């Protein structure tokens, strides 16, 4: 049901967009 | 105990060791 | 039951070293979480709400060392979304002496208004600070004698020293690097206002810190770093604070004050420069501002492009100085600058004159701040001494301002604008203003004003074009 | 010819030369020239820009080659020749490049900016090359020229006429809005302008060139009525603001410049006269309030700022308010304004010079820098060296700066010293460097530790004592910058070196925090026993044994917080087992 | 429409890995290639499988929304959901 | 120092947990009762070694560095080492 992994993936991605951005960011293993 | 002679790593290990000494009197 | 393995385990400094290390990073995560959370509506009023909008928040002045502290500079990342930069005066009287023979500055979300969150303390005064070109690390600071100093947000928060102001726990950053122990005397001979980092196109780290004297004498240096380095300090190269990371590396030496002049004398015939920016499109192009009213031109590696003086639109020279200047963030290759006369000018690299200039707005006084939004590609905050503030809009308008705010009773000492979101990531073009009173008040703009319609940096690549 | 054979010239003459006189002279004019020589042999290559900015390089090199005097001067008829084949390689160079575009209707910012280059090249080096030669060189009184450039002057101004009236034609169908009558008059116009690629220069077509461009404007006449409608209509939507509906005038001015459309405006013009009569009263109120109300410098600053806004008043003025009659009361009484302006300037800068010339010899102001001044001095109530001399230095050179930018000869005496002012404030703006240097070692001490420490900043502070006994030369003053700097690392090498070992006992006295000590107790002496030997090297490296103790007593103090701790739990060993 | 999110994911500033796993313990697609996939896919899953029993241990009214594992190497990320986990693989920053 | 560096976190926006443990899986500093404690230092450990090996298996060359675990509820955090390691608990962000 290809629907269902289209729909994991919005959510997953709204989530993952923020927390790469901040693992590309973030100073907290220098 | 004393202001005079304080010098952080020394004086903060002898905090964690006041704490062992506390808790062998809990334990 | 105690275990006989508690006693090696709670007790080795090695792993009490292991907790200051794993507390430090978890410190700066829920730093970063509140970075990521927070919001802006914690306080409302405490203030004269102003003629632009509805709401206000103030950088509260009841922190006792900013209580008796006047303020005048503010500095933004245009790439770290969302930090204030601040810088404080010395108090004539009346708080810890220690900080009393020390200037300030404070470093801020505009989602923290409880306080900064970081200190820096200061053996100098300061005019110039920037905040890095890439993940936020370093502050960069320019001085009234020439000092470049480096803070590293970072540093665990105990190496710098700490003081209990009544019941609540503060520290004051000492800076992590120094140019003032270099021991050949190649530092900067004057005063500064430029602290640029030059974005790249020499090992663990590179980018790169451009500084600017008064003189017309340029300096770029590059940001390298230790592994890690002895808690009694550095004792090869003195200008490290002890157990520092970052050092700064020496690789410039420009007459740009000679170069370019407009020459009869030696010693004052010299220009007097004023500012530093360089292109985002390419870090390889520089403009640099100027006394004579030109904006002149550079390239770093190469040794000659075009045109090579930005002009006024008026033939032989208009003597007023160029106070400030600012590349469109969009990345157009086309600039804002404007004069200590009140006239202000818009270029486009690829031409010597001014794409549009103007004169006749801020009642010919002296503008002391210019700059692009960076919400609305078109959108322009200018700023006078009479305690003006006014919008120019380059879609709506090129007349003067489309808006017009008088602050009173307080002066105007310092403003400036907020950062870079995408405008479904809630871009948010929000003012930080000073009073000559001393403290900091944010006032945010209206989201329909602070966000675009369709397509406006193409609307005015078109502008540029049909002119 | 071209500028190419002047450059092979002194190739020539700088190597064969019959005596080393004429050798050395080619070789220098070579030199000179070589530079745009290298850009010449380009020129067909290079972006219009590069074009615009030679000229300004010519203009320098060209007048650096002509007055140089170490060698005989350079030869005037062909100096005059040379003028004109630069001037010949700039017209057939301007020609081929603006004849390579589809010259009608292209999108207008490009045909524009390379219009503008042209013509701009034109106007400049008709402008450079009379003034160079007809100003200057004849003024240059170790050989002065003999005339006034004749391909420059005359094909120069044609260029200019042509690249101007083509600017105009374009910007006109620009200011045209989308309308089927703005088809019929385009097609019109382009029609007359066929087969007339203008860029060539022909003085045979040339009457005909001008008969062309009458019929383009008879066309465009019944279309400048249309736009002037429309135009009128907007200049009256902006009319409650003088500052935007100046700016309104000025953006326009090549479209109001034309005629017919300046007529049109008329009563636009004459209110626009009106409120600028009105604002030259203002400006009057305003300096006699700048009258009513350094202050001699900022009010020679402001003055020189209201004759350049008066002055841009009476130019902007000059098109656009000239032909209306009532322009000539404008520019009489704003003439007057600028002149009554010029005197006050000149009246305050020569009150501004009394100030100054004064004080060359009364050090209560701060000129007449000496040895006697305090650059530096120690607060030993503070710990700290402070550095700190006379304001009205970094006044000296802000102001004496400001006025040459303006528009001024500084007094020789007032040059003369802020040649040694500048110098001065330089390095002691090096001397603050070095002295927050040693402010901020203080610091980096840690407090026990600092009696060793004692002689090293009195050493440094010997640098103060000795040298107490230097303005004198800035030579002297960049050696005293170095002696702080070199005692400076002294002191941060050892405090650094000495934190080391510092560092190195409290890891010692940690090491031995860490033992239960009953069943180490041998092993525990032998590491106390270490650290005290470890002590002892540190000795070794030279210091007597007064700061030792102060250390020691702190050591000693540390050691028995461990040795304390681990009795401790020695004695609950035997109340919990 | 799911192929282009892939090519977003894949996109992410210093990232190298993407793999989809259902709730039955089958993996879908990667820029990996399928030695890895496999190896990947399969050992992940017995470790989210520890993971929501360990949130679950310390409350059985709670449930595990995000994971993150950082090595030597890299940066590893995990998100699961009803149907499907995700792994991601970042490197040093 | 370190007791006013664990007050500091104990003080932070949305948090507490503090758990400070050993490799023989038994708690040595808390903010949190000696039993609740113990549940979250136990699952941790364990949930630890079943990480560790976890990064072997992907990669036998590579080792953990550090381990993230996000509830509904709560964000646990772990920064492990071979003989010791510390537990931190926060509200979601």
């Amino acid at each position: 049901d290809i629907p269902r992994l289209a729909a994991f993936l919005r959510r997953v991605e709204a989530m993952v967009i923020r927390e790469l951005n901040k693992n590309w960011q973030s100073h907290a293993f220098d | 105990r004393d202001p005079q002679y304080a010098e952080n790593e020394v004086d903060e290990m002898r905090i964690q060791k006041d704490l062992e000494l506390e808790q062998y009197k809990r334990s | 039951t105690s275990d006989a393995v508690v006693m090696p385990k709670i007790d080795t400094p090695r792993l009490c070293s292991f907790l200051r290390a794993a507390c430090q990073v978890m410190a700066v995560l829920l730093e970063e979480d509140r970075l990521a959370a927070e919001p802006s509506w914690n306080l409302r009023a405490q203030d004269r709400a102003l003629y632009f909008s509805d709401s206000s928040s103030q950088l509260n002045t009841s922190l006792p060392f900013l209580q008796n502290r006047k303020v005048s500079s503010l500095h933004t990342s245009r790439v770290q979304r969302q930090m204030v930069v601040s810088v404080h005066d010395l108090p004539e009287k009346s708080f810890v002496p220690l900080l009393d023979s020390k200037y300030v500055l404070c470093v801020w979300d505009i989602w923290q208004p409880s306080g900064p969150q970081k200190v820096l303390i200061c053996e100098s005064q300061v005019t110039c600070c920037c905040l890095s070109p890439l993940k936020a690390f370093l502050l960069f600071a320019g001085t009234a004698h020439g000092s470049v100093v480096v803070w590293d947000l970072r540093e665990d928060s105990r190496l710098h020293y700490s003081v209990t102001l009544s019941d609540g726990f503060w520290t004051f950053r000492t800076a992590t690097f120094s140019t003032d122990g270099i021991l050949t005397s190649v530092n900067h001979r004057s005063p500064l206002q430029a602290v640029e980092p030059i974005s790249t196109s020499m090992s663990g780290l590179s980018f790169h810190i451009a500084s600017l004297d008064e003189s017309g004498v340029l300096n770029v240096w590059v940001v390298v770093e230790l592994p890690k380095a002895d808690i009694a300090g550095s004792i090869s190269d003195l200008g490290l604070m002890p157990g520092g990371r970052v050092k700064l590396v020496h690789s410039a030496l420009i007459q740009l004050g000679d170069s370019l002049s407009h020459k009869g004398n030696e010693f004052w015939g010299t220009t007097q420069t004023l500012n530093v920016k360089f292109l985002p499109s390419d870090p390889n192009h520089f403009i640099i501002g100027t006394d004579m009213g030109l904006i002149s031109h550079g390239t770093r590696q190469d040794l000659r492009v075009a045109p090579k003086l930005f002009k006024p639109q008026q033939h032989g020279i208009r003597p007023v100085k160029v106070n400030v200047i600012d590349f469109s963030p969009f990345g157009e290759p086309i600039f804002l600058a404007g004069c200590s006369d009140g006239s202000i000018r818009l270029h486009q690299l690829s031409s010597a004159f001014p794409l549009l200039q103007w004169d006749s707005s801020t009642d010919s006084h002296a503008v002391t701040g210019l700059q692009w939004s960076p919400t609305r590609p078109a959108v322009f905050l200018v700023q006078d001494d009479t305690s003006n503030i006014y919008i120019w809009d380059l879609l709506q308008s090129d007349l003067g301002p489309v808006a017009k705010q008088q602050v009173s009773p307080n002066r105007l000492v310092a403003m400036a604008a907020v950062g870079e979101p995408e405008k479904a990531g809630g871009s948010f073009l929000a003012l930080v203003l000073a009073r000559a009173s001393g403290s900091i008040d944010i006032q945010h703009l209206k989201r329909r004003w602070a966000a675009p319609e369709v397509d406006e940096c193409n609307r005015l690549r078109l502008l540029l074009q049909e002119a | 010819l071209t500028p190419s054979d002047e450059f092979q010239f002194w190739i020539e003459q700088a190597h064969r030369g019959n005596k080393q006189i004429s050798k050395e002279r080619a070789n220098y004019f070579k030199e000179l020239f070589e530079t745009i020589a290298r850009e010449f042999y380009n020129l067909d290559s290079l972006s219009l820009l590069e074009v615009v900015d030679l000229v300004e390089t010519t203009q320098d090199v060209v007048d650096d080659v002509w007055r140089q005097t170490e060698h005989d001067h350079y030869p005037e008829s062909r100096m005059l020749h040379l003028l004109d084949i630069i001037g010949g390689s700039f017209g057939r160079f301007v020609q081929k490049k603006l004849g390579t575009l589809n010259l009608w209707e292209d999108p207008y910012y490009l045909v524009k900016e390379s219009l503008k280059a042209g013509i701009s090249i034109c106007e400049q080096w008709v402008i450079v090359c009379n003034h160079l030669t007809g100003q200057v060189w004849q003024r240059y009184v170790p050989h002065p020229w003999k005339n006034e450039p004749e391909t420059l002057d005359k094909l120069g101004k044609r260029l200019e006429e042509v690249l101007a009236i083509r600017t105009i034609h374009e910007k006109f169908l620009y200011f045209l809005p989308a309308s089927e009558e703005k088809i019929i008059c385009l097609t019109r116009v382009f029609e007359p302008f066929t087969g007339l690629n203008p860029v060539q220069y022909n003085p045979y077509t040339e009457p005909l060139w001008k008969a062309a461009v009458s019929q383009y404007e008879k066309i465009i006449a019944p279309a400048e009525q249309k736009i002037a409608g429309k135009l009128k209509n907007y200049i009256s939507e902006i009319q409650d603001s003088p500052q935007q509906l100046l700016q309104a005038f000025l953006k326009y001015k090549e479209l109001v410049k034309r005629p017919t459309i300046s007529k049109e405006l008329m009563l636009e013009r004459e209110t626009l006269l009106a409120r600028l009569v009105d604002s030259i009263k203002d400006f009057r109120l305003d300096f006699e309030n700048r009258c009513r109300g350094s202050e001699v410098v900022n009010s020679i600053v402001w003055v020189r700022q209201l004759e350049l806004k008066v002055d841009d008043t009476i130019k902007i003025a000059e098109a656009l308010l000239s032909d209306l009659p009532g322009f000539r009361c404008f520019h009489q009484s704003a003439k007057d304004l600028l002149d009554q302006l010029k005197l006050y300037e000149q009246e305050q800068f020569d009150d501004w010079s009394r100030d100054i010339q004064s004080g060359l010899s009364d050090s209560r102001s701060g000129l007449c820098i000496e040895a006697s001044s305090r650059i530096m001095e120690l607060d030993s109530n503070d710990g700290l060296l402070k550095v700190h001399y006379s304001d009205r230095l970094v006044i000296l050179l802000r102001e004496v700066r400001q006025l040459s930018a303006l528009g001024f000869v500084i007094p020789a005496k007032i040059q003369q010293v802020a040649n040694i002012a500048q110098k001065f404030c330089k390095q002691a703006i090096i001397l603050k460097q070095v002295a927050h240097f040693y402010n901020s070692i203080d610091q980096q001490m840690i407090q026990s530790q600092r009696p060793m420490m004692l002689q090293s900043a009195l050493a440094f502070e010997q640098i103060i004592k000795n040298s107490k006994a230097t303005w004198d030369n800035p030579k002297e003053l960049e050696g005293y910058i170095q002696k702080l700097q070199n005692a400076a690392e002294r002191l941060a090498t050892e405090n650094r070196k000495l934190r080391k070992w510092h560092t190195t006992f409290c890891e010692k006295v940690v090491v031995l925090m860490n033992i239960d000590l009953l069943r180490q107790q041998q092993r525990w002496k032998d590491g106390l026993q270490e650290l005290r030997t470890g002590l002892a090297t540190v000795e070794a490296q030279g210091f007597q044994a007064s700061d030792m103790h102060a250390w020691k007593q702190h050591w000693n103090h540390q050691l028995y917080k461990a040795l304390e701790h681990q009795y401790q739990m020695g004695l609950e060993a035997l109340n919990e087992n | 429409e799911v192929e282009e999110t892939l090519k977003r994911l894949q996109s992410q500033k210093g990232v190298q890995g993407i793999i989809v796993v259902n709730t039955e313990g089958i993996p879908i697609k990667s820029t990996m290639d399928n030695p890895t996939t496999t190896q990947y896919a399969s050992l992940m899953h017995s470790f989210i499988l520890k993971a929501r029993s360990t949130v679950r241990d310390i409350d059985p009214q709670n449930d595990l929304t995000f994971l993150r594992i950082r090595s030597k190497k890299n940066e590893i990320m995990v998100a699961p959901d009803k149907d499907y986990f995700l792994i991601v693989i970042q490197n040093p920053t």
